[PDB]
């Protein structure tokens, strides 16, 4: 099991990323949907589609869905063409705490609106 | 050549010496879209945040996407995002077996993707507009 | 002493059908042995085999082995041992199930437009036999035979020495075969690999023609290297021409066509194949069915066309089905090289080189022999030879169709059964001095030093135009007479050509040079006796002489080497079997 | 006419770096011939070109080579495909792998990963028939496209991902192979195969880019293949 990798083998990371693939691709509907059906956004409007229990929920679902695809994806990548070691642990590093952070300000960005 | 150890075989690997069909163009940009997308959700989320944080930010936020050279990169990254989600599609209904497996098949695939995804490009271009 | 060594208890030159069944059954005995080749083992020519392995199984009808010996026998023309050839069709089932057993892609049995039967291999009508008796699995059962076999030594773990170009056996000052010297195609590098036996498998060489079946590796080193360290050849005049080959192409083409029912026709519309043989129509053996269309271009009788003075194989009669699901590989090197979909239209086929029937003459368990003073067999210390570099006296004079698959299995898991054994027998073989080893590099020298000398493509073309005009289907002792003159001519000016690339990193030239003196050596032999025999038998057909001599050539002739220096030519013969059989009249 | 050759050449002991050499081979327009043909007359005018050949009737496999960016065997690929009025014919070796020499590239990656799925049959001898094994042509038509692979590397060679993991991951022709025996009757030890390659690479780095099935002599198909051990692989492990 490669400790970079998510997840615990191939079959593992193959469901995730289309498990969150699937996800992701509502939400992204779910978020088009909107920007097309509004025309001129208002600032009442704005907080008024992100006050939503559903948006909100909705919205850290995706991010989190993101972490999970993004790190096994960019993982894929880097096993390809970073080969010396030192380099690509390195970049995971900064890639995870990326998704992370991601994740986190989403949280502190929803919670405040 | 390590110290005191020669020579060590050449490889054929010039990749303007090598002719990739339409479906090795298909899966290489969804590869390159991947990455775009990765960075592109932290711009996202930092539009977002501004967006949400108060009035005078979301006209902060509402002025930053007036710029049109930002108006461009809104622009590629919807593209590279919406190529990524059909060429995906595309990719997850082979696996399960919504596509056939053959060759000819896996080019019309392509094709229609990249139509598909020129047209949602152009919709974000009005969008962002 | 400067050459590197490598000690083995066993070394199978060759990684053909015979070479790895030999080197598995070897190894199976714990037995340490080193299996050689010019190319990856899974592109030897076996490879290219089609139609089938003829065994009697018994499941697409009953049958017995007898029949097999007698649908053979007749075959040969009472010139194949009963002896050996009971062996072969009596241990044949058990062998080729075995094969099974080992993963064979074999077809099977059970439901099909108007037939019916179990999981057996699927048994092909084919030439030779009353009814169907060939085990095949698609049009290409030697593809499958030899992958099978290849798995199977990567799974037993074989040592195999991968594009290694053998040069000459080495001989004991006892004069016994003690190894031999090969030659690392990759690197360059020589060395000597010692051996306690040494077996050689390097096919046959039907490369001294202009138009063969034959893959352009097929070029008789083995021949080569027994005629230049001393060891005879039997029946080198024997070449079996086979029937259906492709005009212009040279490339082969199913003899399962006919047996799956395909026509063979003349211009006229008629099957000139049923006006030869009355009764066995297309079935008729090997031999016949050749002079038969060869005959027809004979009387300005003959189809023509871009290709050339053809006969058509009609086959497109059968259903687009059964041709794709029975011959896939034959629809295709149609369309590739004769540019004619068989499922429309009939095959530019033509009578081509194919099976070499002659070889290094050896026993039933893969031991090579050699005359003796008095002319009483010997057998030769450390040697031994299967496949189609041998004649172990089982096709005779013609090889009926799909046996020789079955005798690469057969006697090749025969001499590796046999080895300990034959090895006690011998005893111990005592050491080769930097001469004996010295020997065998003179060949490989000579090239190398030799470099104004002349160009080898030449001498190479000049041989097998004169093999291929001289020592046709049809020949005659005038023309022999020229060719064989003609041969010691190109021999001589053979000794001055020259080398130009002098590299180590894969030197596909000096190889193919050195391939060159098999050609050569191989040609010759055929050629000193195709002359010699006074009888128009199986593939042999003299117009001097239109009638087999049934008292005084019923033998095997042997050419008699002396390796460089003056040849020879003498006789042999096997009646005596378990069930017993007698000559008669061969009609197809 | 006239024919502009292209070709790739490289001797460990002369050169210390690959070129492309310019050659002329004057053939006569009467008909099409195979890029062999041409190499082999060629070879006459120049004896140092060295490159694999044999059957001669594309099924050994040996003369695997990049033909002006596509690869394909030399023994069947005619100067018709390969012939535009005042451009070059550029041949060469199969890329990724290591040049022995010219056109002779170094296979043992390839066949070293063939070995890795365990290319024969498996049978726990348990239940033994009394003859041959039972197999009903339904059962023995599943091995149809997955046995008549000659192990020429075109498939391997055009696959990006075997470029990067030469080692790690299978590559086209080994998980057809894998395939020949996961779905083959006789073979009882499916289940300990599949285990075998739940890892990371040795099947998941297969993107379905069909390159593979793209230049297929034999018109096999790894990717639908591969397709198959893949879902083999969720049913098992999910
Ligand atoms: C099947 C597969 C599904 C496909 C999936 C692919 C998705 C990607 C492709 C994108 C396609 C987008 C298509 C849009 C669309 O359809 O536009 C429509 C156009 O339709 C036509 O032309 C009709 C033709 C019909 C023919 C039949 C509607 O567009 P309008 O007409 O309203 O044009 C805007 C207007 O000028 C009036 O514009 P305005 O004045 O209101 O603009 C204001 C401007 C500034 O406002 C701000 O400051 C707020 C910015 C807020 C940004 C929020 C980002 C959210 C990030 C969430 C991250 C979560 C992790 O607004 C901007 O120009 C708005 C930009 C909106 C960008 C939305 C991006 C979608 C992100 C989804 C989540 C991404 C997930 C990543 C993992
Ligand atoms: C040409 C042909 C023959 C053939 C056939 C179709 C074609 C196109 N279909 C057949 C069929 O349906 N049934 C049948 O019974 N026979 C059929 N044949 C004939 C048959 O293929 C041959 O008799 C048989 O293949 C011979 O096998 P064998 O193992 O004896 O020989 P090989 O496959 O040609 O391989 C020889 C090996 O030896 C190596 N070698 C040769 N010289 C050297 C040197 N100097 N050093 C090291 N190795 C050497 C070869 O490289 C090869 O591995
Ligand atoms: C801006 C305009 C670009 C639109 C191109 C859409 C693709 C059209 C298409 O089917 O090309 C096939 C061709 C092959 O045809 P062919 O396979 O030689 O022949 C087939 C004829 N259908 O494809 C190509 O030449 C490569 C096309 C790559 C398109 C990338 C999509 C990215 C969108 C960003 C905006
Ligand atoms: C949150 C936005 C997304 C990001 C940042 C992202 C990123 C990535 C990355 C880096 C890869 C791997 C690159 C490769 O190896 O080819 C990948 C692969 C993939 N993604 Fe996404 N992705 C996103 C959204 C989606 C969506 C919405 C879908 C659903 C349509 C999807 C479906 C796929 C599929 C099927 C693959 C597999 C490609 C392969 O195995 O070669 N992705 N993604
Ligand atoms: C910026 C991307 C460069 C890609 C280069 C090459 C040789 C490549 C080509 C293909 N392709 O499918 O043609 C796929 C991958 N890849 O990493 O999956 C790949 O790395
Ligand atoms: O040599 C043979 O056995 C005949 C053969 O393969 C064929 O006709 O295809
Ligand atoms: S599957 Fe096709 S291309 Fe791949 S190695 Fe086998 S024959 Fe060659
Ligand atoms: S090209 Fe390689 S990525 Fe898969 S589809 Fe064929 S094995
Ligand atoms: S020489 Fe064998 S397939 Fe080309
Ligand atoms: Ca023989
Ligand atoms: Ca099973």
């Amino acid at each position: 099991s490669n400790a970079s990798a998510l997840g615990r083998n191939g079959v593992h990371d193959f469901i995730l990323v289309r498990a969150t693939a699937i996800v992701l691709t509502l939400y992204i509907i779910y978020m088009v949907g909107f920007f097309a059906t509004s025309g001129e956004l208002t600032y009442e409007v704005w907080i008024g589609f992100f006050a939503s229990a559903f948006t909100k929920v909705f919205t850290l679902l995706a991010l989190f869905s993101i972490l999970i695809h993004a790190w096994i994806g960019m993982w894929q990548v880097l096993t390809d063409y970073v080969k010396p070691l030192a380099l690509r642990l390195m970049l995971q590093l900064v890639i995870v705490v990326a998704l992370v952070v991601y994740v986190i300000y989403g949280f502190v960005v929803v919670w405040g609106v | 050549m390590i110290r005191n150890v020669k020579k060590q075989r050449p490889v054929n690997l010039d990749l303007q010496t090598i002719r990739f069909p339409i479906t090795a163009i298909a899966s290489i940009l969804h590869r390159v879209s991947g990455v775009i997308t990765f960075v592109a959700v932290g711009i996202l989320l930092w539009l977002l945040g501004t967006s949400l944080s108060s009035p005078e930010g979301f006209e902060q936020a509402s002025a930053i996407m007036g710029s049109f050279f930002v108006k461009f990169i809104m622009w590629g990254i919807l593209t590279a995002l919406a190529y990524h989600v059909v060429v995906g599609i595309r990719h997850m209904m082979m696996d399960f077996g919504y596509l056939e497996e053959t060759f000819e098949a896996g080019k019309r695939s392509a094709k229609i993707s990249f139509v598909i995804t020129v047209v949602l490009s152009l919709l974000a271009g009005v969008l962002v507009w | 002493m400067k050459l590197p060594v490598r000690e083995f208890d066993a070394v199978v030159i060759g990684a053909g059908g015979a070479g790895m069944r030999a080197a598995l059954q070897i190894s199976q005995s714990g037995q340490t042995c080193a299996l050689l080749s010019k190319v990856f083992p899974t592109r030897s020519h076996t490879v290219s085999a089609q139609g089938g392995i003829t065994v009697a199984l018994g499941n697409t009808h009953e049958d017995n082995w007898e029949w097999h010996m007698y649908d053979t026998v007749k075959g040969s023309d009472y010139i194949g041992d009963q002896d050996a050839i009971e062996y072969m069709c009596k241990t044949g089932p058990e062998a080729i199930l075995e094969l099974e057993h080992m993963g064979l892609p074999f077809s099977r049995l059970d439901d099909g437009r108007i037939y019916q039967r179990p999981f057996g291999g699927q048994s092909k009508n084919f030439g030779g036999e009353q009814a169907a008796r060939t085990a095949a699995a698609a049009d290409r059962t030697g593809h499958a035979l030899l992958h099978t076999l290849y798995q199977q030594n990567l799974k037993n773990h074989t040592t195999i020495f991968s594009e290694w170009y053998a040069l000459d056996l080495v001989k004991n000052q006892d004069g016994a075969v003690v190894g031999c010297t090969a030659l690392c195609i990759e690197t360059g590098e020589v060395v000597y690999f010692k051996a306690r036996a040494t077996v050689l498998a390097t096919g046959g060489a039907g490369r001294i023609y202009q138009s063969t079946t034959n893959a352009h590796i097929n070029t008789g080193d083995g021949v080569g290297m027994a005629i230049r360290a001393g060891v005879p050849v039997q029946d080198m005049e024997m070449w079996q021409f086979h029937p259906t080959g492709i005009a212009g192409a040279g490339v082969l083409v199913t003899e399962g066509c006919r047996g799956e029912g395909g026509y063979l026709l003349n211009k006229h519309g008629e099957r000139f194949m049923e006006r030869y043989a009355p009764n066995a129509k297309d079935l008729a053996g090997r031999d016949v069915v050749a002079r038969s269309i060869m005959i027809e271009i004979r009387e300005g009788r003959g189809c023509d066309g871009p290709w050339g003075p053809h006969a058509k194989l009609k086959l497109d009669h059968l259903g687009k089905e059964v041709l794709e699901s029975r011959l896939p590989g034959i629809l295709e090197l149609s369309r590739t090289f004769a540019h004619v979909d068989p499922v429309k239209e009939p095959i530019p086929v033509i009578p081509t080189c194919h099976y070499m029937m002659g070889g290094i003459p050896t026993k039933v368990t893969g031991q090579a022999l050699t005359v003796n003073e008095k002319g009483e067999d010997v057998v030769v210390p450390g040697l031994f030879a299967v496949g189609e570099i041998a004649c172990v006296s089982v096709h005779g004079a013609n090889r009926l169709g799909g046996n020789s698959l079955l005798d690469l299995v057969v006697f090749g898991r025969a001499a590796g059964l046999h080895l300990q054994e034959s090895i006690a027998e011998q005893g111990a073989l005592r050491d080769a001095s930097e001469s004996d080893v010295e020997a065998s590099l003179d060949r490989l020298n000579r090239w190398n030093n030799n470099r104004n000398g002349e160009d080898p493509v030449a001498i190479r073309k000049a041989l097998q135009e004169c093999m291929q005009h001289n020592f046709s289907v049809f020949r005659e002792g005038d023309a022999m007479a020229k060719g064989l003159e003609q041969l010691k001519v190109i021999r001589e000016r053979l000794k001055n050509a020259r080398l130009d690339d002098t590299s180590s990193e894969f030197n596909t030239q000096r190889v193919e040079c050195l391939e060159l003196d098999n050609l050569m050596e191989t040609a010759y032999a055929t050629a000193v006796s195709a002359n010699f025999r006074t009888e128009s038998r199986g593939a042999h057909s003299r117009f001097d002489f239109p009638d087999r001599d049934d008292e005084n050539w019923l033998c095997h002739s042997l050419y008699l080497p002396e390796s460089e220096s003056m040849t020879r030519r003498s006789v042999n013969m096997e009646p005596k079997l378990r069930p017993a059989f007698p000559p008669k009249i061969r009609t197809y | 006419m006239r024919l502009e050759f292209s070709i790739y050449r490289y001797n460990p002991d002369v050169d210390d770096a690959p070129r492309m050499q310019d050659y002329t081979l004057e053939a006569d327009e009467g008909r099409d011939m195979m890029l062999l043909d041409a190499l082999i007359q060629l070879k006459e005018k120049d004896p140092s070109l060295s490159f694999r050949r044999s059957c001669r009737e594309g099924v050994c496999g040996s003369d695997g080579l990049n033909m002006n960016g596509k690869n394909g065997l030399a023994c069947i690929t005619p100067i018709s495909a390969l012939n535009q009025p005042g451009k070059k014919i550029v041949i060469r070796p199969l890329p990724g792998l290591p040049v022995i020499r010219d056109l002779v590239v170094d296979m043992g990656q390839f066949y070293a990963q063939y070995e890795k799925i365990k290319p024969y049959l498996l049978n726990n001898g348990q239940n033994p028939p009394a003859r041959e094994h039972l197999q009903m042509p339904e059962q023995r038509e599943k091995l149809d496209g997955l046995y008549e692979c000659i192990l020429c590397a075109c498939c391997s060679t055009s696959c990006p991902s075997f470029w990067w993991n030469p080692d790690k991951f299978i590559g086209p022709a080994g998980l057809l192979a894998a395939y020949r025996f996961l779905i083959d009757s006789r073979d009882t030890e499916t289940d300990s195969r599949l285990d075998g390659l739940s890892d990371a690479f040795s099947v998941f780095r297969c993107h379905s880019i069909m390159n593979c099935v793209s230049v297929c002599p034999k018109g096999l198909n790894p990717t639908r293949a591969i397709g198959h051990i893949k879902s083999m692989l969720l049913q098992r492990n999910a």
